[PDB]
RNA sequence: AGGACCGAACCGACUAAUGUUGAAAAAUUAGCGGAUGACUUGUGGCUGGGGGUGAAAGGCCAAUCAAACCGGGAGAUAGCU
RNA sequence: GCUCGCCGGAAGACCAAGGGUUCCUGUCCAACGUUAAUCGGGGCAGGGUGAGUCGACCCCUAAGGCGAGGCCGAAAGGCGUAGUCGAUGGGAAACAGGUUAAUAUUCCUGUACUUGGUGUUACUGCGAAGGGGGGACGGAGAAGGCUAUGUUGGCCGGGCGACGGUUGUCCCGGUUUAAGCGUGUAGGCUGGUUUUCCAGGCAAAUCCGGAAAAUCAAGGCUGAGGCGUGAUGACGAGGCACUACGGUGCUGAAGCAACAAAUGCCCUGCUUCCAGGAAAAGCCUCUAAGCAUCAGGUAACAUCAAAUCGUACCCCAAACCGACACAGGUGGUCAGGUAGAGAAUACCAAGGCGCUUGAGAGAACUCGGGUGAAGGAACUAGGCAAAAUGGUGCCGUAACUUCGGGAGAAGGCACGCUGAUAUGUAGGUGAGGUCCCUCGCGGAUGGAGCUGAAAUCAGUCGAAGAUACCAGCUGGCUGCAACUGUUUAUUAAAAACACAGCACUGUGCAAACACGAAAGUGGACGUAUACGGUGUGACGCCUGCCCGGUGCCGGAAGGUUAAUU
């Protein structure tokens, strides 16, 4: 739930946690999980390109399901549990002939539930299909972009897709983001939409809970001497300039979308 | 087995002081200037074939040489190797 | 007051030891320039 | 519980006096701030000069920084002393 | 040598880094030492560092480096696969006493332990570059059980006091002992066993995972400490002898108990929270190809091996970084007494020092301090500096408020010692004894002894009882910034930066964007509840009009317009 805490500090009055009682609670599942160690946002140069990056916890990577290719046996859900990695939780999944698996948790799972996937699967959330074999109007998530792939769109907390249309080999989709798109009906997706929906209701409160992310601080532009950024420089606060990134490209309106080889498959913009 | 000419050249000389005789009188033991390479096996070969002893273990240790300054030049005097033979107490050379 | 020069063994080596100079070519030619110049301190490892 | 409170180690550096051919090319003494955290520290590693890095002061990059240091073009040029 | 003073969470003792002979002995005093020097970290000569168990080396990996082929690049080269390196992390094993002028967990004495190779015997399914388990992991918090350690009592040895007293409820000293081995406790976790089956673990697997029955319910794992042994040993106050005066040799008493007690150990545990907390090997186990009365495996015994390098000395410092024998800097470990909450502070212990120029004098003036009549901010840019406040317990405490605060608001009272309550209380700890049982490191009862606040009452001394050291000045109005943080190393710490929050805008994933002639890499093993850029800056109430100018976004009829022809 979302909890409101007690002022009890400065740093704690505007602090807004959300609170799941279902996760577990104990160490996570150890076949599944690898080391990954963090960037800072340097290449392989050792150069910073992209910046605010650096520092925060410590975190283990869960291997998650996104292919969902394992047809025709049927699985229960042990649990769900917290992932450091993205913002939807996972749950852990055991299949009929001993097989475990970690899948994004759909909104409504919980343990216990049955979950299957194949082109015979029934329509329940948490179910994978060929998108061939979805109602047209169907809201999904984790959707593939090609056969086989792995599922790419709606995968963060409380995000869907919704099928629009089916015209011959192909179906529209109406992204989150409001465009239109069309992709292979070979292509599978997961019945349902992505739990945690209440991820964004969080306030982290303070600027501790920030770096507690691996996010640093953002100097603005319009702070610094003329050496150092377009907006530099002035006696006292001066702008005078129309806004540009650290680079010199305008940065209010101006479309950076260059992608000849994709734009037959974008039915219509986001607007 | 190590050939006799490797143990005809891993002894030099035999270390003479205060802190020798003291070891030869109360642990029956005889202190040794030996080659910069010689190990302890060789070491114990080479006694009990060159002196016709036996020996129970051997100590060793590499001494470095000391900097020196004869008339207004540094030089330095070389390291050398040192081994503890211990004896079977029946021997006494 | 914490001066400039704080020594390290390993790290001295790693950076400026003979190992380090023969891994590059401009390493090398520091090398070549200091043979001419008859150097008796190649590096630092000496 | 807490970028909670008072307060040593530890990390800082607000005031004053001294020192200013110093004990010291930035300290000492008396007070002062933080002191479970956006904390501090050891070891090793990465980023290289119109480049890096910067919770941004043109700050820092070996007592050097509105473009490091070393060598070279080089005996630059100097209607000036 | 005697006395005095100083440090004692260090100015003592160890380890790492760094240095490299500064260590010890003899000798010398030219130069060096801010003076003298017989002295020295100085000169000269000689001596000194002993390891199967400590460290490196070695096996294994992290970040990262290099990188066969490879991809890319005028050349040089860049990236990177298989690999191979790389500790600051994981991986076998030793303790106590003694000894040198200088080393000792290394030498000696006593008592141990680990790994590996061979050989003999007995039993026998062994085998990996593959599978599985394990190794293997956060922050905070709360106890309970312990020990290191200390105090007191008992015991043993000694004493009977330079000045009144001191045969006692008196004084001084000692009262120590390891690893290992046996025991498996306080406590923590976990149901056990058998059978059958199976789309899983790249193949197989009896192993792991899954499913279903039967049956038993106590089995397994981990574990400080204690106890026994180690140990009839060692050590031991002191005494006795020689001293060549530094010390050498010879004996050797008691060696117990209670209480208090860690920041150490059980504990990598337990509880809880979100920011969700290395890897790989050693290790256990399973099989594949293969082998097959071999090899190999298991167990007992015997025997051999455990190399090489470091080891002196300094190490909060005169030996390291600061040009100096320089008020500086420098990671980790140990941690006694009385008072105290305390690793603060004061005085001391063990231990170490008096800081490498002195001797006089007792002017101005400068530095660092003490006190001050009457006044009390009149000083000054400004209460700068100084003075002052300062503890614990209890009473009491306003506006305003985001209901947490404000608040330690403000202000006030008590405070020493002695006796009684109570020959030492409430409480803590807990022997003997008694009784039970799964006879044990057990349970119940029992309470000797030991330890022991706080309070009240009465008395009593001083000018003063938080007596020293230590230890908030308080209140009213207002600007700015919400807040904790950050910054001009070395004249600026702030109202500047950041910030949580807000908005706009870009981005459909081979994302936008950045580094890069490129290959690639970051973004991100993320996917619009995400990521980048820009502005604003908690919260509350809000955020009005202008699209003429300059940007940006959309349009695509018409005018103009490149290469080309
Ligand atoms: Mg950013
Ligand atoms: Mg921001
Ligand atoms: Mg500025
Ligand atoms: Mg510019
Ligand atoms: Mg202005
Ligand atoms: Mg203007
Ligand atoms: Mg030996
Ligand atoms: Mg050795
Ligand atoms: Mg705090
Ligand atoms: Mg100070
Ligand atoms: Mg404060
Ligand atoms: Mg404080
Ligand atoms: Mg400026
Ligand atoms: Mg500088
Ligand atoms: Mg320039
Ligand atoms: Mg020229
Ligand atoms: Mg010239
Ligand atoms: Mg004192
Ligand atoms: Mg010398
Ligand atoms: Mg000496
Ligand atoms: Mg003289
Ligand atoms: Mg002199
Ligand atoms: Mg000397
Ligand atoms: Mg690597
Ligand atoms: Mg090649
Ligand atoms: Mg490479
Ligand atoms: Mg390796
Ligand atoms: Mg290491
Ligand atoms: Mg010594
Ligand atoms: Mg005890
Ligand atoms: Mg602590
Ligand atoms: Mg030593
Ligand atoms: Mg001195
Ligand atoms: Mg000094
Ligand atoms: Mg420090
Ligand atoms: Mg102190
Ligand atoms: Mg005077
Ligand atoms: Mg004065
Ligand atoms: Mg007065
Ligand atoms: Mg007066
Ligand atoms: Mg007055
Ligand atoms: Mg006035
Ligand atoms: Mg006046
Ligand atoms: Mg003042
Ligand atoms: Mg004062
Ligand atoms: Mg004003
Ligand atoms: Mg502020
Ligand atoms: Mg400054
Ligand atoms: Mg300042
Ligand atoms: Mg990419
Ligand atoms: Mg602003």
């Amino acid at each position: 739930a979302v909890v409101k805490c007690k002022p009890t500090s400065p740093g704690r009055r505007h602090v807004v946690k959300v609170v799941n009682p279902e996760l577990h609670k104990g160490k996570p599942f150890a076949p599944l999980l690898e080391k990954n160690s963090k960037s800072g946002g340097r290449n392989n140069n050792g150069r910073i390109t992209t910046r605010h990056i650096g520092g925060g916890h410590k975190q283990a990577y869960r291997i998650v399901d996104f292919k969902r290719n394992k047809d025709g046996i049927p699985a229960v859900v042990e649990r769900l549990e917290y992932d450091p990695n993205r913002s939807a939780n996972i749950a852990l999944v055991l299949y009929k002939d001993g097989e475990r698996r970690y899948i994004l948790a759909p909104k409504g799972l919980k343990a216990g539930d049955q979950i299957q996937s194949g082109v015979d699967a029934a329509i329940k959330p948490g179910n994978t299909l060929p998108m061939r074999n979805i109602p047209v109007g169907s809201t999904v998530h984790n959707v593939e972009m090609k056969p086989g792939k792995g599922g790419q769109l709606a995968r963060s907390a409380g995000t869907y897709v919704q099928i629009v249309a089916r015209d011959g080999a192909y179906v529209t989709l109406r992204l989150r983001s409001g465009e239109m798109r069309k992709v292979e009906a070979d292509c599978r997706a997961t019945l349902g939409e992505v739990g945690n929906a209440e991820h964004m209701l969080r306030v982290l409160g303070k600027a501790g809970a920030a770096r507690w992310r691996g996010v640093r601080p953002t100097v603005r532009g319009t702070a610094m001497n003329p050496v150092d950024h377009p907006h530099g420089g002035g006696e006292g606060r001066n702008f005078g300039k129309h806004p540009v990134t650290p680079w010199g490209v305008q940065t209010k309106g101006k479309k950076t979308r260059s992608n000849k080889r994709t734009d037959k498959f974008i039915v219509r913009r986001r607007s | 087995m190590i050939r006799e000419e490797r143990l005809l050249k891993v002894l030099r000389a035999p270390h003479v002081s205060e802190k020798a005789s003291t070891a030869m009188e109360k642990s029956n033991t005889i202190v040794l200037k030996v080659a910069k390479d010689a190990t302890k096996a060789e070491i114990k070969a080479a006694v009990q074939k060159l002196f016709e002893v036996e020996v129970e273990v051997v100590n060793t240790l590499v001494v470095k040489g000391k900097v020196k300054r004869h008339g207004q030049r540094i030089g330095r005097r070389s390291d050398w190797k040192k081994a503890y033979v211990t004896l079977k107490e029946g021997q006494n050379l | 007051m914490k001066r400039t020069f704080q020594p390290s063994v390993l790290k001295r080596n790693r950076s400026h030891g003979f190992r380090a100079r023969m891994a590059t070519k401009n390493g090398r030619q520091v090398l070549a320039r200091r043979r001419a110049k008859g150097r008796a301190r190649l590096t630092v490892s000496k």
